[PDB]
């Protein structure tokens, strides 16, 4: 583990401030950049000193997410039980857009959900997918530019790589409790080990 | 125009040992104040080396400018750091330092296998005509003044522009 | 005395003396008068950067000469590069005056730093000595450290300045160590066309200490050009610096470093061509491979343009590698001239989009065609020219670069260049794919509240002098080379 | 081969076994030739080049004269030694007149050193 | 004489400075190690001017210019350090990895 | 000793006009151009051989003529006297081809040159032979 | 099988690009160490061997 | 020689404090105690160990001093060669002094030299 992150230098000092703007609060509280109707060229109103491009600062400093991808495995029951997690994402991150990847049966569950933007059908149970369909889904996920991706499917090396190629800042997944999930946590920002080989047993 | 031979070699060895001690103090001290004070020893030893070779003006310029630099460095290290922290005292060792120690040892070995294999005295006897000084220029600082004023005119004004712009940028960036 | 010998030699650097006079006049007026006016600063920066070209074009037909006692060489090769530096500064001043004014910061200091970096870039183009091959890029690198952290308040700019200062102190000291090794094992010679003779005079042209100097010089120069693993300074600095300064450092730094690399690998290092040829081949192959592969996995526009720049530099390196025989240096220019317009247009569109929008993420570029079709069209044209798409400048520039490579027998380099150019379409097409999304649900609120406003603005003129160039130079690629094969 | 002077001086000083007498006599001859060639640099008042040459040739001679005693027959080995000592003394004087430079005294010591080394070659044969 | 030993020391300094440039957890210390590297380069230049350039003194002039450049860097930072400490109240450079 | 093997055909022979300094020279081709100017950079082509006619250096090996500042002692004394002239030697003109016999005292002297890694490029007390060819005065632009 | 070759090319390109992007770290000390390791490698290649 | 006296004088000047320290060590008694070794704080017990952390605007003259030291170092060789050469070096160093004056004016007007 030292050999992975060389020059670690511990964690951040308690007195670090991370600047002034885009430092505290939530996503809906940011006062800058604001509209400048008096500008003849349509340029916004920016704070003194700060660079013009400020929307990228919240992701680095405050860890804001605007588009989230929840790849929920299972049918109607699991996708229904994932509703409090979706509401939690909406409450914690105001203004976020949540997209769901699930099976054909689980996609119909999100008809009665007020928080999901897109619900997409993808055969997650197939361990050997069609190369064209797999590539199309991966490119779609790459082109949505998800800030964070969560996976309730038990992720091996292949699912970890699929989440890795999503270009998401946070890659969070459930992993296999057995030895076959070795190296999956290297490609994921956060890993969860359930108490059994079946997550729906809970 | 030199010291006696054994005295010259003993001074070389002694100042080299002092320089090694100062550099090791620089790269092994947690406190920027302590490592800055070791840097001052390095500066003094290097100025003495310049005096040893033939450079009586470059040594004085090194002393003046680099002493100003280390004084400013100590001031800004006092001002931009936490408490005095005498307890820090030789920061800890990590793997990330151990790999770079090997890399730097390899680099130093590569340099010293060339220095120890090249006959530097052979080059001196080939550049005979480059060592025939003008008899009128007795003062070495006079030669350095003439060759700074005439041979290098464009860098002499470029460094003035560089210093002015560096002063302006230092004032503008560091202002509250 | 006479003050004449320097007076006649001082007229040779008159285009740089104009820049120095404009710099001093701007500084004196800033100090003297309390009030600040944007139009006067615009006027002084422009008239400093359009009188240097006026004087330089008047000096084009003059005889080549080495002035200031083996310190400044004026010939056909360096004049083109000095003109390129002046063109970059002229097309980057409108990019800077609006951007720094909208950040509510002092702008005379920014113009001073840009003018000094231009002055230190023009001197690097012809720098026929070893001291001024060190002092002049320190007139550029120090200003680049003062820039890219001029924001002074964003937490990104401080880290970018830290990385730039530390990595460029790591370089430009390895470079001077190589200069010391080259100066020592030569007989105390520092003029460019006088140390190969000095090497033979001391018979150290096959010494092991010459290989150290070549490697150190190549490393210190490949830091500034940023090919191959000397590239890591580029993206972070490109991601955490204001857009006009990073555009300047994208176009001005590569021109000066390319000129220095051409004048330091051909004039004083022609006897050991078989070594720096291999070094540059590795430096170019790694650059294209690892600058086009990482750019397709980028979520930020400035960082993607950084990987783009470190990919396109490898195409230009082929011009040094082939040599002056099979064109070569005539293919460095006529592509760097292209590259300047390509990058300055694709950065002007980014400048306007960020100023009117307030973002840098690529995902917020969706639906710009519906809001501003002109800006989307211009950015798409710049990016397609960047990808070497047929009717735009990059395609003819790349086939010119590859014709000389094939003519010199470098099949591997041309094949890697073509494969990386194929890889270099997916990006420069991803942004357009975003730009043509009519889905209102995928459109970010950043561009939903977008006001184009009924005024022209300066950057529009500056990139209308550019977008019409990257498309309409495609017939005029016979006028340019006859000015670039004329140099030798 | 060249047998000496082909690497850095400190490496040949400290990390080399040394020279056989048959190479030491050749180094004596080369030192004498270099001393003969040093006259032009002495006349141009280039004291740094001369002092470097004198120190290097001294460092060569302290080994070579000691290790070339074998080639001298027993009937002359004392007298040769005397000549060797004389040469050292002369070079010392030359040293003393290049550092703290003088023109007349350095020239006098230069001629004395040339005569002493010619006597040393006459003894070595 | 053993003048070449100076070269050895210069090389050592360079490597040591290079080492101190990498393991630096304080950017003031990184600036000091930059001064160390430039000092090693200057030692090489001065001893080479002593060796081969007793008349023109090009190495001494280059050493003066390198000292000037080093002082210009030492003026530009710690002003950059001043901006960083005013904005973040921390100096440790390895802890700032936002741009990655 | 450390001679790099370069295969080159020989030049026409001469009778050597020995001078007071010990240099020998002949005018194979008398140049019609400007004579070698003092304190100026000039490009010449040369083929430096040792005694016993073994070539150790050549500007044709590197592919371009060598540029040196002539007349101010930036080469060996024999080459300067052969090219720039003086002491009974007329200066060479542009396009002129001249043979040169540099004695050891006009060359590297009794000290070997280019010594590193167990060998030296030029031995001690070696007479050198140079087939120099004044290509021209240095100019920034080639045709 | 046949269609797996181009899609496999794209997937491997994506994976290698992501791996090279993520393997560094983004810290300045890592930048300097990687910048200096290849200098050491070049020096060992072109001088020692 | 004019510089062996310099080395001998430097050695003697460095030796003198060593002699003073040795003489004090062999002459003066030692009577150390825990109250004696405490840091002096005008009678009262010192609080936290020293440390002041000045403001930046106070210590911004040092960045001017770094540049001005280099400028005054560069001015010396010109003055040494002012008589051998003529008005050429006068014109050369006039720009140096003018740039120095302009930088001083900038530092004065921007408030860098204000306390
Ligand atoms: C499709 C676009 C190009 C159409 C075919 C090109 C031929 C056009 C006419 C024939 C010809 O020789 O033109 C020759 C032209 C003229 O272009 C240049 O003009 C110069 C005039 O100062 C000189 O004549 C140059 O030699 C000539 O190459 O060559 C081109 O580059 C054609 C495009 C001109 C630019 C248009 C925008
Ligand atoms: C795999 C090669 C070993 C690692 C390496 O060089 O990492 C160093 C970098 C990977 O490091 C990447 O570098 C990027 C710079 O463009 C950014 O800093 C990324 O954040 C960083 O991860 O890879 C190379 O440069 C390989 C050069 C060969
Ligand atoms: C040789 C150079 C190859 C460069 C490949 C780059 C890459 O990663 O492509 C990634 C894309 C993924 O599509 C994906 O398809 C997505 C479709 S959609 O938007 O999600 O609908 C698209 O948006 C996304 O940009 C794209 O990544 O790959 C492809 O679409 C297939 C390209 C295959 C090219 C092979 C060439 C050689 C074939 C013979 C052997
Ligand atoms: C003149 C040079 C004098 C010689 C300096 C070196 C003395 C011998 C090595 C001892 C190490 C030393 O001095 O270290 C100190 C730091 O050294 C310096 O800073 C001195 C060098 C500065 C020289 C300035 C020259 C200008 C403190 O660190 P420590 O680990 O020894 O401390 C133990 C404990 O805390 C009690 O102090
Ligand atoms: C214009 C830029 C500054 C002026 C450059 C040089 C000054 C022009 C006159 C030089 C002549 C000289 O040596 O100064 C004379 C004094 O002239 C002045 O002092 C006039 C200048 C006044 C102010 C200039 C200095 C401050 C700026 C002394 O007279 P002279 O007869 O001894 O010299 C004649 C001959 O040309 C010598 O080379
Ligand atoms: C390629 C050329 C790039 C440089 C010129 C870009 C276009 C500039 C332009 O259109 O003019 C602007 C600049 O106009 C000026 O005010 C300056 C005068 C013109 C400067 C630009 C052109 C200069 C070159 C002209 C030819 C050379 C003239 C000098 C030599 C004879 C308009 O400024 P404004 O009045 O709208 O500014 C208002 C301000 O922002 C409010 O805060
Ligand atoms: C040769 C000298 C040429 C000087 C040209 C300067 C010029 O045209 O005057 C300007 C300056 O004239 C003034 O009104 C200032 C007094 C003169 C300042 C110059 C003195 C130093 C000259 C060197 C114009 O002022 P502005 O209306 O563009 O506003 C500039 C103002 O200072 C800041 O807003
Ligand atoms: C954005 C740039 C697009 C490309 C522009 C191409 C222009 C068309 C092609 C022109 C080819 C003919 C020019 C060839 C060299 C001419 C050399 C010459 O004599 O130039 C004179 C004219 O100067 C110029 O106009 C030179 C500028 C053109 C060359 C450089 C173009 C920019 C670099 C391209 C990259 C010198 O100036 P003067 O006033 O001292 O001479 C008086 C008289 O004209 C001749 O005695
Ligand atoms: C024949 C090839 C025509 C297509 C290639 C081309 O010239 O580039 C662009 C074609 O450019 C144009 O749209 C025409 C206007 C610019 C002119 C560029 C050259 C046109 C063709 C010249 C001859 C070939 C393609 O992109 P776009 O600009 O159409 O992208 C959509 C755009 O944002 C919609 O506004
Ligand atoms: C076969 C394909 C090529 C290659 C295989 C191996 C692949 C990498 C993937 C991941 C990388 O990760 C390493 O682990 C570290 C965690 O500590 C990272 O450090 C982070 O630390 C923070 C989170 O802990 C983040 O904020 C930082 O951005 C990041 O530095 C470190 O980057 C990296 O060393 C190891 C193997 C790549 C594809």
């Amino acid at each position: 583990n030292p050999w992975l992150d060389l020059f670690y230098d511990g964690e951040d000092e308690p007195e670090t401030e991370y600047g002034s703007m885009f430092s505290d609060g939530k996503q809906d509280e940011d006062p800058y950049p604001r509209d400048n109707p008096e500008n003849p060229y349509g340029f916004l109103k920016f704070p003194q000193g700060y660079a013009v491009e400020m929307a990228s600062l919240g992701s680095k400093v405050r860890g804001d997410v605007r588009r989230c991808c929840c790849v929920v495995s299972g049918g109607v029951y699991d996708n229904l039980l994932f509703f409090p997690a979706i509401q939690l994402i909406k409450d914690r991150y105001p203004g976020v857009q949540i997209d769901i990847i699930t099976s054909a049966r689980g996609k119909q569950t999100y008809e009665m959900n007020k928080n999901v933007r897109w619900a997409t059908v993808y055969d997650l149970d197939d361990n050997f997918p069609d190369p064209a369909e797999y590539t199309d889904m991966l490119g779609l996920l790459k082109n949505r530019y998800y800030d964070m991706v969560l996976s309730t499917k038990l992720a091996g090396l292949g699912h970890a790589a699929f989440l890795f190629m999503t270009t998401a800042r946070d890659r969070v997944s459930y992993v296999y409790p057995n030895v076959n999930a070795a190296g999956a946590g290297l490609l994921l920002s956060e890993t969860f080990t359930p108490d059994s080989m079946n997550l729906s047993e809970g | 125009m030199d010291l006696p031979g054994p005295i010259h070699d003993f001074l070389l060895v002694f100042l080299g040992s002092g320089l090694i001690l100062g550099a090791l103090g620089v790269v092994l001290f947690t406190n920027p104040i302590f490592s800055a004070f070791s840097l001052g020893l390095v500066l003094v030893c290097i100025s003495l080396f310049y005096i040893l070779a033939n450079s009586h003006f470059v040594a004085s310029a090194q002393l003046l400018i680099y002493v100003g630099a280390i004084n400013v460095l100590i001031i800004f290290s006092v001002m931009f750091m936490s408490g005095p922290e005498y307890d820090k005292k030789f920061q800890l060792w990590t793997v990330g330092d151990g790999v770079t120690s090997l890399v730097c040892i390899s680099l130093f070995v590569s340099l010293i296998s060339t220095i120890l294999n090249t006959s530097w005295y052979g080059i001196i006897w080939t550049t005979k005509s480059n060592q025939i000084l003008e008899q009128d220029l007795i003062n070495a600082s006079q030669q350095i003044g003439i060759h700074l004023s005439t041979d290098f005119f464009l860098p002499f004004e470029l460094i003035s522009i560089i210093l002015l712009v560096s002063l302006i940028g230092a004032i503008a960036v560091a202002r509250q | 005395k006479a003050f004449h010998l320097l007076l006649f030699d001082g007229s040779l650097i008159f285009p740089e003396c104009i820049l120095i006079f404009g710099l001093i006049l701007l500084l004196m007026i800033d100090s003297t008068s309390d009030q600040k006016d944007i139009p006067w600063l615009y006027f002084i920066s422009s008239t400093s950067l359009v009188m240097s070209i006026t004087a330089l074009l008047f000096r084009w037909r003059e005889e080549p000469m080495i002035s200031f006692s083996g310190n400044f060489q004026t010939n056909n090769f360096n004049e083109i590069f000095q003109f390129l530096i002046l063109l970059c500064s002229t097309l980057c001043i409108p990019l800077s005056v609006e951007y720094i004014e909208c950040t509510e910061m002092a702008l005379t200091e920014f113009l001073l730093f840009i003018l000094t970096a231009t002055l230190g870039g023009m001197f690097l183009c012809g720098a026929n000595d070893l001291i001024t091959i060190f002092v002049a890029p320190e007139c550029f690198s120090l200003c680049s450290y003062l820039l890219s952290g001029y924001t002074k308040k964003d937490v990104r700019s401080n880290e970018a300045t830290t990385k730039y200062l530390l990595m460029g102190g790591a370089s430009s000291s390895i470079l001077v160590h190589g200069f010391s090794w080259l100066y020592g094992s030569s007989g105390g010679e520092i003029e460019l066309q006088e140390i190969v003779n000095g090497l033979i005079n001391t018979q150290m042209y096959n010494s092991p200490g010459i290989s150290i100097a070549l490697i150190f010089i190549t490393v210190g120069i490949g830091f500034k050009l940023s090919p191959a693993p000397s590239h890591q300074w580029t993206p972070d600095v490109y991601e955490g610096s204001p857009t006009p300064v990073v555009a300047f450092l994208s176009v001005t730094s590569k021109v000066a470093a390319s000129a220095s690399a051409t004048r330091i690998f051909d004039i004083p290092f022609y006897f050991s061509s078989n070594e720096w040829h291999l070094l540059l081949e590795i430096l170019a192959i790694l650059s294209m491979i690892l600058g086009n592969l990482i750019a397709i996995t980028q979520t930020s526009m400035k960082r993607m343009l950084a990987y783009s720049s470190i990919g396109q530099i490898g195409y230009v390196i082929i011009g040094i590698i082939v040599g002056d025989s099979n064109d070569g240096y005539a293919s460095m220019i006529t592509y760097m001239l292209f590259y300047i317009s390509m990058n300055l247009g694709t950065f002007a569109c980014i400048v306007l989009f960020g100023l009117r929008t307030g973002t840098d993420n690529i995902r917020d570029y969706a639906g710009l065609y519906t809001k501003d079709p002109f800006l989307a069209l211009s950015l798409a044209l710049c990016l397609l020219s960047l990808g070497g798409l047929p009717p735009l400048a990059g395609f003819f520039g790349k086939i010119y670069l590859f014709w000389c490579g094939w003519q010199a027998g470098l099949y591997f380099l041309v094949l890697i260049g073509l494969l990386t150019s194929v890889l270099s379409i997916y990006y420069y097409l991803k942004i357009i794919k975003l730009l043509m999304t009519g889905r209102n649900q995928e459109i970010t609120p950043h561009v939903r509240n977008y006001r184009r406003s009924p005024l022209r603005s300066k950057n529009s003129i500056e990139f209308s002098m550019i977008v019409c160039v990257i498309a309409s130079t495609i017939p005029g690629i016979s006028m340019n080379p006859i000015i670039t094969i004329a140099q030798d | 081969e060249f047998k000496w002077g082909t690497r850095s001086f400190i490496w040949e000083r400290f990390f080399e076994p040394g020279l056989s007498p048959e190479d030491a006599v050749s180094r004596i001859k080369n030192t004498a030739e270099g001393l003969h060639s040093l006259r032009h640099m002495l006349e141009t008042m280039s004291w740094r080049y001369v002092i470097f040459y004198i120190r290097l040739k001294q460092a060569y001679l302290k080994q070579d004269m000691k290790s070339a005693m074998i080639m001298v027959p027993e009937g002359r080995r004392d007298d040769y030694s005397n000549a060797a000592n004389e040469l050292v003394d002369n070079m010392a004087e030359f040293d003393y007149y290049v550092r703290t430079p003088k023109v007349y005294e350095s020239y006098v010591s230069y001629e004395k050193t040339l005569k002493s080394i010619d006597n040393l070659l006459g003894f070595l044969a | 004489m053993i003048l070449e030993h100076v070269l050895v020391l210069s090389a050592f300094l360079f490597s040591i400075g290079i080492y101190g440039l990498v393991t630096s957890r304080n950017l003031v210390r990184a600036l000091m190690c930059l001064e160390l590297i430039l000092n090693a380069v200057n030692l090489n230049f001065v001893t080479f001017s002593d060796f081969f350039d007793s008349r023109q003194l090009k190495g001494n002039i280059f050493s003066i210019f390198v000292i000037a450049i080093a002082a210009a860097e030492a003026a530009i930072g710690p002003a950059i350090v001043s901006s960083i400490y005013r904005n973040r109240k921390s100096i440790r450079i390895n802890q700032s990895n936002l741009l990655n | 000793l450390r001679v790099e093997y370069y295969a080159t055909t020989a030049e026409p022979s001469c009778e050597l006009n020995l001078v007071r300094s010990g240099l020998g020279y002949c005018d194979l081709v008398v140049g019609s151009g400007v004579p070698a100017p003092y304190n100026t950079l000039i490009n010449v082509h040369y083929t430096a051989r040792f005694s016993d006619e073994t070539v150790f250096d050549s500007s044709y090996k590197r592919g371009r003529p060598l540029t040196m500042r002539i007349g101010v002692g930036k080469v060996i004394k024999g080459l300067d006297q052969g090219i720039f002239g003086g002491d009974g030697v007329p200066p060479m003109q542009v396009g002129g081809k001249r043979k040169l016999r540099i004695p050891p005292h006009l060359g590297y002297g009794p000290e070997p040159a280019g010594c590193f890694s167990g060998d030296c490029n030029v031995p001690a007390n070696a007479t050198l032979l140079y087939d120099v060819t004044f290509m021209g005065v240095y100019s920034g632009n080639r045709a | 099988i046949i269609d797996g070759i181009p899609n496999g090319f794209g997937v491997t390109s994506f994976f290698v690009g992501e791996g090279i992007k993520y393997v560094g770290g983004g810290r300045i000390s890592s930048y300097l160490f990687w910048y200096l390791l290849y200098v050491s490698i070049f020096l060992f290649i072109f001088t020692f061997t | 020689y004019e510089y062996d006296i310099f080395w001998a004088f430097l050695i003697i000047s460095s030796v003198i404090p060593i002699l003073a320290f040795l003489f004090s060590g062999i002459l003066a008694p030692i009577s150390k105690g825990p109250e004696k070794l405490s840091s002096y704080e005008s009678g009262i017990e010192p609080m936290g160990d020293a440390w002041l952390q000045f403001r930046i605007r106070y210590y911004m003259f040092a960045l001017v001093f770094v540049v001005f030291d280099v400028e005054t170092v560069f001015l010396y060789p010109w003055a040494m060669s002012f008589d051998i050469l003529g008005v050429s070096v006068f014109i050369e160093a006039l720009i140096f002094v003018l740039i120095l004056i302009v930088g001083l004016v900038y530092a004065w007007r921007k408030g860098a030299l204000e306390w």
